[PDB]
RNA sequence: UGCUAAGUGGAAAAGGAUGUGCAGUCGCGAAGACAACCAGGAGGUUGGCUUAGAAGCAGCCACCCUUGAAAGAGUGCGUAA
C-alpha cells in the first residue's frame, strides 16, 4: 500500500472512494492500491 | 566488450590486415624489435601478395605513434584506403600475429584492451577535496574548496573551559564533507561512473562514506594514498586502480559462467554450445552473448552473404543456397556476433564449452 | 489460421517460416516444396499466403498478390520509401501506372469499381512520399 | 537564466508588494497563458525551470513567451556575520509580480496537451495561478 | 516554537480586538 | 446521433422505399463484416442491403402504406431494397441465410400488404 | 448586414459616486453613461445579468434599445470596464447613434483552417478597425488559412469584408504570420 | 430562518479529494440521452523509415482510400517479434 498526502488514479481502471473518513484508490492491479495519510 | 565500437567495422568492405604485436620502447635492445617486426610483417604481406595500398597505409600508423611507456602491446586493423583500429594493449601478445583476409580478426582485442569504463578518482582530506573524472580520451578535473577554515581544534579552550572549539570545528568539517558529497553525487548522476576511488585517511574517508547516499556508496572503493599536497601522477593512479579493475573484470566472467551453467542445467533453451546450434542461433539473430573458446583451426563455410554461416555445406544445402567460400571460425563467428549486436566474452578456461564456443540466447 | 510474407524464390529458410508454423503442429518439409512449386511464376516478387489449417495438422494455402507497398516501389524505381513523407518525395507516379496495381490487387480489394479501387492505392502512395500526378 | 546586461544602480530597495497589476493582464502573443493570483518575487531560477517543463511536455511544436523579466536585484550579505558594517552584494534577480499579471504564454495546435503543459509549469512557481485564454 | 505561536495567537480574542502588547 | 442528422437520414430512406418495388426485413446479429460483405456482393447485383435505426426508419414508414410493418422494426433491423425483380432476392437470401443460420427473416412487403416469413420464401418457387 | 436591436431597460441614477456605485453593483446593476452627439450626458443603470446576456451572444459592439423612463433610444456599446481578477463589468460607456451613421468600430478576427502539417500558425493583430453603418457592424470577420506553406503573411489588406463596410486600419498590419514548425533544437534556444 | 457531523467551535502550507448547502452558464435527451446486457469492431496493410527483431501499441514522419451501421495509420493489457 502507498501512503502519501496526495492520491491519484494512476491508471484507467483505478477508482477513488472514501472509507471511514479517508480517501482511497482501489484497483484490480495491487500496485495501484493507495490511501491518504 | 560491447558491439558498438566495432559496429562500423562491419560496414567497411575489402581486404583486412590485422596486426597484433609488441610495442615496448623501454630499453635500448627493444627499439630494434619494432622494425624487426615491421620487416617481418612487410615480408609476410609480400608473400601473401597483398596490395601495396595496405603497406603504404600501414607504415605511417606504425611509425607516427608516440611510444607507450613500459611493456604495452599494439593492435592495428586496416583496409588499405583507411585505418580503422589502432590502440595499445595491456600486455604484449606471446606471438606476433599477422593476418590478411576479408574477415577482420578481433579476438585478441576482447580481453587485451587498454580501455576501461568511466570512473571517478577523488582525493579527500577534511579541508576540501579534488576530483578527476575519466570518460576515456578526456579527463576532467575539479577542486572542491571548503567553507570552514579552522578545521584544527587547539588544546586551549578559554578561562576555565568557558568557550570551546569542539562543536565549532566539527561543524566546519561536516560542512566540507557535505560540499564534497554534493559535488560527487552530481558527478555520479551526470556521468554514471562504475567505480569511485576515494583516497584519504581513516577519519576523513569513513565519515564521507557515511554522508553519501546509497546510490553512490555502493560503488565506492577506498584507497590508502598519501597527502593531497604531494599530488599524484597518471602512472601512480593507473597502478593504484589496476588491482581493483582486475577483480572487477573477473567478476563479469564469473557471472556469465553462472548464467551459462544455470541455463544449461534447466535445459530451457536459452544456452547453446558447440558450433552445430551456435551457428544456427547466430544465423537466426537471437544470440545475446557469445563466449569464445579455443576454436583454433576449426573452419566455417559462410554462404552468399557476408553474415550467414554454417558448420558444413551438407546442412547448408537445406537452405537451397550453394556454398560461396570457406573461412576460419574464430574469424567469421565474431563478425556475425558483432553484426547482430551481441556481447563478446573471452573464456578464462573456466566455462569449458563444447567445441570451444558458447552462446547465451535471447529466447527459445 | 496464420499469415506470413515469404518471397517467391526462397523455400525452407530459417528465419521467416521455421518458427512461424513450427508451433502449430504443421509439417514444415511438405509445405515448402509445395509453396515453392506454386510460387515459381513470379520468382522475383514477395507474395504472401495464409495457412488455412485443419485439426489433423495439415496445411491448405491460397496465395496472394505481392504487397501494395512493394509493388509501388518498382513502379518508381526507388528501393525504399520516404523517411519523412510530405517533405522529401522519392519519385513520381502518374495515374496510368497505378491502374495495373488496381488490376493485380483486384482479387484482394473490397472495392467495387476501378475508379474507387484506384483511390485505395493512391492512399498508400502518400504514406510513403510518392507523388501521384 | 536571464540577467540584464547592465543596471545603473546595483543595490536597490525591496520592490513594493501592494496592489493589483496596472497593465499586462491579458494574452497578446499566444493562445493560452498563466495569470498570477497573488504577490511574490519570481527568481530567474524558477522562470528557467518553468519554461523547460513546458518545452518537454510539448516536445517539438509550439512557441513559448515570457512576459516578465528579472530586472530588480536582491542582496545577501556574507554568511555567519553580525549586523551592520555595510550592505550585502547582489545575489539573485527577481521580478515583482502582482495579481492579474500574465507570466507565460503558449500557442499549440490542440488543447489537452497545451493545457496540461501549462499546469506542469504552475507547479514550479511559488504562487497560485490559473490558465486563461483570448475569449471574453 | 509552540510557546511563541500560542502567545501571539491570543491577540484574536474578542476582548483584545486584534492587538496585544509584545505582539 | 445529432437531431439534425436523424432528420437528414429519414429523407434518403423514405425515397429508397418509394422507388423500390418491394422490401425484405431481416436481422444481422451474428454476421461478421466478411459475412456481410459476402451478401453485399451476392445480392449486390440487384439488391441493396442497408440498415439503420428502428425509430428513425419508423418515421419513414409513415410516408407509405406499410403501417402494419411496425411490428418487425423491433430488434436488430435490416432492410433490403429490391429495385429490380423479386425472384433474384427471394432465392439468394434463402441460401445465404441457410449457410450462416444467423440471418432470420422477419417478413416482407408486396401490393400494399406484408407477407409472413413462410410465404415470403415461396415466391422463389413461382 | 441587417441586425435587430436588443431591448433593455435603463433607470436614471439618483446618486453618483463610489459609495453609490458599490451599492448598485452589490444589488445587481451596472453604472452606465449615455453621451453622444446630442451633447447630453446621462447616468443610467442596467441589470447586470441582463446586460451580460446580450454581450455573450452579440459581441462587444451590440446594438441596444434603451427604455429610459418610457422612451426608446438607440445606443452603441463603446467601452467596458472589466475587473482583472473578478471578471466583472464595472462600467459601460454607451454612445447614441442614428441609422445610416458611419461609426468606426474595432471588430475581431478569427483564423480558421489547417495549413501545411509542418507549419505553425501565429496571429499578431487580434482586431482591426472597421467603418460601417450603425446597423451593419459584422460581429466577426474570418480569414482562411488552407494550403498555406512555410513563410507566408496574410496581411490585413487581404481580409474580405461585407459590402457597405470600409476599412480604417491601413493595409500594413500583419494579422497572421505562418512559419515553419519549430524543431526541438529551437525550443531550447529561446528564452535563455 | 438556515448551515455543520468534524467536538469543526477549541492552531498552520504547497497540494490531494464524487462532504454538503446556494446561485449562474453550456452540452446530450422520448428522433430513446448516461449505466448495464447482446452482436459487429473490417479490406489495401506487416503505412513508410530505423532496427538483429518493430506487424495499431521502443523511437521518427505522415495520419490516406475503400465496403459500410461503425470500425482510430489505433485507448490500454500482453509477446523476444
Amino acid at each position: 500500500m502507498k501512503v502519501n498526502p496526495s492520491v491519484k488514479p494512476i491508471c484507467d481502471k483505478c477508482r477513488v472512494i472514501r472509507r471511514h473518513g479517508r480517501v482511497m484508490v482501489i484497483c484490480s492491479d495491487p500496485r495501484h492500491k493507495q490511501r491518504q495519510g | 566488450m560491447r558491439s558498438e565500437r566495432l559496429r562500423w567495422l562491419v560496414a567497411a568492405e575489402g581486404p583486412f590486415a590485422s596486426v597484433y604485436f609488441d610495442d615496448s620502447h623501454d630499453t635500448l635492445d627493444a627499439v630494434e624489435r619494432r622494425e624487426a617486426t615491421w620487416r617481418d610483417v612487410r615480408k609476410h604481406l609480400e608473400s601473401r601478395d597483398a596490395k601495396q595500398e595496405l603497406i603504404d597505409s600501414l607504415e605511417e600508423a606504425v611509425r607516427d605513434s608516440r611510444p607507450a611507456v613500459g611493456q604495452r602491446g599494439r593492435a592495428l586493423i586496416a583496409t588499405g584506403e583507411q585505418v580503422l583500429v589502432n590502440e595499445h594493449l595491456i600486455g604484449p601478445p606471446p606471438a606476433t600475429v599477422i593476418r590478411l583476409s576479408d574477415y577482420p580478426y578481433v579476438v585478441p582485442l576482447i580481453d587485451l584492451e587498454m580501455r576501461r569504463p568511466t570512473y571517478v578518482f577523488a582525493a579527500v582530506d577534511h579541508t576540501g577535496a579534488d576530483v578527476k573524472l575519466y570518460q576515456g580520451a578526456t579527463i576532467s578535473s575539479t577542486k572542491i574548496d571548503g567553507v570552514g577554515y579552522p578545521v584544527h581544534k587547539p588544546v586551549t579552550a578559554g578561562w576555565n573551559g568557558y568557550g570551546d572549539f569542539q562543536h565549532t570545528t566539527e561543524e566546519a568539517i561536516r560542512m566540507n564533507c557535505r560540499a564534497v558529497a554534493d559535488h560527487l553525487t552530481r558527478l555520479v548522476d551526470a556521468a554514471d561512473p562504475e567505480v569511485v576511488f576515494v583516497s584519504g585517511e581513516v577519519r576523513s574517508r569513513t565519515d564521507l562514506l557515511s554522508t553519501l547516499p546509497q546510490r553512490v556508496a555502493v560503488r565506492v572503493s577506498q584507497l590508502h594514498a598519501g597527502p593531497r599536497k604531494s599530488a599524484l601522477d597518471e602512472e601512480e593512479i593507473w597502478d593504484l586502480t589496476s588491482a581493483e579493475f582486475t577483480r572487477r573484470r573477473y567478476a563479469e566472467i564469473t557471472n556469465v559462467a553462472q548464467q551459462f551453467e544455470a541455463e544449461i542445467g534447466r535445459g530451457s533453451g536459452l544456452a547453446a554450445q558447440g558450433l552445430a546450434e551456435v551457428c544456427a542461433a547466430l544465423r537466426d539473430g537471437d544470440v545475446d552473448t557469445l563466449i569464445v573458446g579455443e576454436l583454433g583451426e576449426a573452419t566455417v563455410v559462410t554462404g552468399k552473404a557476408r553474415t550467414t554461416v554454417a558448420r558444413d555445406a551438407d546442412m547448408l544445402s537445406e537452405l537451397g543456397e550453394p556454398v560461396d567460400r570457406v573461412a576460419r571460425a574464430d574469424e567469421a563467428l565474431p563478425f556475425a556476433a558483432i553484426a547482430v549486436g551481441a556481447a563478446l566474452v573471452r573464456d578464462d578456461n573456466r566455462i569449458a564449452p563444447l567445441d570451444g564456443v558458447g552462446a547465451l540466447l535471447r529466447y527459445a | 489460421l496464420i499469415k506470413l510474407q515469404i518471397q517467391a524464390g526462397q523455400a525452407n529458410p530459417a528465419p521467416p517460416v521455421g518458427p512461424a508454423l513450427g508451433q502449430h503442429g504443421v509439417n514444415i518439409m511438405e509445405f515448402c516444396k509445395a509453396y515453392n512449386a506454386a510460387t515459381e511464376s513470379q520468382r522475383g516478387n514477395v507474395i504472401p499466403v495464409e495457412i488455412t489449417v485443419y485439426e489433423d495438422r495439415s496445411f491448405t494455402f491460397a496465395l496472394k498478390t505481392p504487397p501494395a507497398a512493394k509493388l509501388l516501389l518498382k513502379a518508381a524505381g526507388v528501393q525504399k520509401g520516404s523517411g519523412e513523407p510530405h517533405k522529401t518525395k522519392v519519385a513520381k507516379v502518374t495515374w496510368d501506372q497505378v491502374r495495373e496495381i488496381a488490376e493485380t490487387k483486384k482479387a484482394d480489394l473490397n472495392a467495387n469499381d476501378i475508379d474507387a479501387a484506384a483511390k485505395i492505392i493512391a492512399g498508400t502512395a502518400r504514406s510513403m512520399g510518392i507523388t501521384v500526378e | 537564466m536571464l540577467i540584464p546586461r547592465k543596471v545603473k544602480h546595483r543595490k536597490q530597495h525591496h520592490p513594493e508588494q501592494r496592489g493589483i497589476a496596472s497593465g499586462g493582464t491579458s494574452v497578446s502573443f499566444g493562445d493560452y497563458g498563466i495569470q498570477a493570483l497573488e504577490h511574490a518575487y519570481i527568481t530567474n531560477r524558477q522562470i528557467e525551470s518553468a519554461r523547460i517543463a513546458i518545452n518537454r511536455h510539448i516536445k517539438r511544436g509550439g512557441k513559448v513567451w515570457i512576459n516578465i523579466f528579472p530586472d530588480r536585484p536582491l542582496t545577501k550579505k556574507p554568511a555567519e556575520t553580525r549586523m551592520g558594517s555595510g550592505k550585502g552584494s547582489p545575489e539573485w534577480w527577481v521580478a515583482n509580480v502582482k495579481p492579474g499579471r500574465v507570466l507565460f504564454e503558449l500557442s499549440y495546435p490542440d488543447e489537452k496537451t497545451a493545457r496540461d503543459a501549462l499546469t506542469r509549469a504552475i507547479h514550479k512557481l511559488p504562487i497560485k495561478a490559473r490558465i486563461v485564454t483570448r475569449e471574453e | 516554537a509552540k510557546r511563541g505561536r500560542k502567545k501571539r495567537d491570543r491577540k484574536h480574542s474578542k476582548a483584545n480586538h486584534g492587538k496585544r502588547p509584545n505582539a | 446521433m445529432a437531431k439534425a442528422d436523424k432528420a437528414t437520414a429519414v429523407a434518403d430512406i423514405a425515397e429508397q422505399f418509394k422507388a423500390s418495388t418491394a422490401t425484405v426485413v431481416t436481422e444481422y446479429r451474428g454476421l461478421t463484416v466478411a459475412n456481410l460483405a459476402e451478401l453485399r456482393r451476392a445480392l449486390g447485383d440487384s439488391a441493396t442491403y442497408t440498415v439503420a435505426k428502428n425509430t428513425l426508419v419508423k418515421r419513414a414508414a409513415s410516408e407509405a402504406g406499410i403501417e402494419g410493418l411496425d411490428e418487425l422494426f423491433a430488434g436488430p433491423t435490416a432492410i433490403a431494397f429490391v429495385k429490380g425483380e423479386a425472384v433474384d432476392a427471394a432465392k439468394a437470401i434463402k441460401k445465404f441465410a441457410k449457410d450462416n443460420k444467423a440471418l432470420v427473416i422477419k417478413g416482407g412487403y408486396m401490393d400494399g400488404k406484408a407477407l409472413s416469413v413462410a410465404d415470403v420464401e415461396k415466391i422463389a418457387d413461382l | 448586414t441587417a441586425n435587430i436591436p436588443n431591448k433593455l431597460t435603463a433607470n436614471v441614477r439618483t446618486r453618483t459616486g463610489k459609495g453609490a456605485s458599490r451599492q448598485a453593483r452589490r444589488d445587481g446593476k451596472v453604472p452606465a453613461v449615455l453621451y453622444g452627439h446630442g451633447t447630453d450626458p446621462q447616468h443610467l443603470e442596467l441589470n447586470a445579468r441582463d446586460f451580460a446576456a446580450v454581450l455573450r451572444s452579440h459581441g462587444t459592439n451590440a446594438i441596444l434599445t434603451l427604455d429610459i423612463e418610457g422612451t426608446e433610444q438607440l445606443a452603441l456599446t463603446k467601452a467596458l470596464d472589466v475587473h482583472p481578477i473578478r471578471r466583472n463589468i464595472q462600467h459601460a460607456d454607451l454612445l447614441v447613434v442614428q441609422r445610416g451613421e458611419k461609426v468606426t468600430v474595432e471588430v475581431t478576427v478569427l483564423v480558421e483552417g489547417d495549413a501545411t502539417p509542418g507549419t505553425l500558425v501565429t496571429q499578431d493583430a487580434n482586431t482591426i478597425e472597421i467603418e460601417a453603418e450603425a446597423l451593419s457592424i459584422p460581429e466577426q470577420l474570418t480569414v482562411s488559412v488552407e494550403g498555406v506553406e512555410a513563410g507566408t503573411q496574410i496581411t490585413a489588406g487581404q481580409i474580405s469584408l461585407p459590402e457597405g463596410v470600409n476599412l480604417i486600419s491601413d493595409p500594413e498590419l500583419l494579422v497572421v504570420n505562418v512559419v515553419e514548425a519549430p524543431s526541438a533544437e529551437a525550443l531550447e534556444e529561446e528564452g535563455a
